[PDB]
């Protein structure tokens, strides 16, 4: 049921995620070194971390199949939304349930509970972060889907301050299409059982911790003190 | 809007 050009945008995603995510972890080096003893001490790893994060993120929209047609504008906005979301999702993959940690290739670079808090964030976000992560990694997606995902993540036609939502949403309509077609043909049960319904709850998900994050961030920049650990991009996509 | 950086990543 997989038309050609559904399998070919299936395609195009995993080429763009396996060039903007280096499951060696090996640019972790160039973070700033994390601190674990010390109020925010784990914040200018962490800043960098979603500083960086963010770059691959943009490089993995472009190459979305009809991202490039919508005006810079509306990809300005649907980035600067969703970029917190795609990161959170993304995260997943180094995400494990051994301990529920990020685990993202040596003890250095293996974030939880406590590290994060040291990032500035309460329990408020951080709990239902690791049952999004928990809830998430139990459906057991294929990349395939993981990646398709992420896609419909960034075009969404919902987004504030979009003008073409009609593009946006025949967008996003064209990568629905392709997820639930191969969740037909390629997922086997029952695995797939309500797979899709599911995916599209993580959604919204990601929303209300989007809505969370937000608020704790705000908190966070307030004090110039802590803005200054930022980073420029940072700053510029999550607010000044 | 006020994004330059984000502007030139998106090429
Ligand atoms: C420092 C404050 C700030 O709110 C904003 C800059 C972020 S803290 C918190 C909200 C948060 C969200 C993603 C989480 C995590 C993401 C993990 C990643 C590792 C890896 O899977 C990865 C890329 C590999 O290159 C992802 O892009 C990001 C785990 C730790 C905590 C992280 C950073």
């Amino acid at each position: 049921k997989l038309s050609e050009e559904q399998q070919h945008i299936i395609a195009i995603l995993l080429d763009a995620h396996h060039k903007t995510y280096d499951p060696t972890y090996a640019d972790f080096r160039d973070f700033r070194p994390p601190v674990r003893m010390s109020p925010l001490s784990m914040l200018p790893h962490l800043a960098d971390l979603v500083s960086y994060s963010i770059q691959k993120v943009i490089g993995f929209a472009k190459m979305i199949p009809g991202f490039r047609d919508l005006t810079s504008d509306d990809q300005i906005v649907l980035l600067k939304s969703s970029a917190i979301e795609v990161i959170m999702l993304r995260s997943n993959q180094s995400f494990t349930m051994d301990d529920m940690s990020w685990d993202c290739g040596s003890q250095d670079y293996k974030y939880d509970v406590t590290d994060v808090s040291k990032a500035g964030h309460t329990l408020e976000l951080i709990e239902p972060l690791i049952k999004f992560q928990v809830g998430l990694k139990k459906l057991n997606l294929h990349e395939e889907e993981h990646v398709l995902l992420m896609a419909i993540c960034i075009v969404s036609p919902d987004r504030p301050g979009v003008q073409d939502a009609k593009l946006v949403e025949a967008i996003q309509d064209r990568l629905s299409n392709t997820l639930q077609t191969y969740i037909r043909c390629r997922h086997p049960p029952p695995g797939s059982h309500q797979l899709y319904a599911k995916m599209i709850q993580k959604l919204a998900d990601l929303r209300s911790l989007n809505e969370e994050h937000s608020k704790q961030y705000r908190s966070l920049s307030f004090q110039p003190e802590n803005s200054m650990k930022l980073t420029p991009l940072v700053l510029e996509v999550f607010g000044n | 809007k006020n994004h330059p950086m984000l502007m030139n990543l998106l090429k």
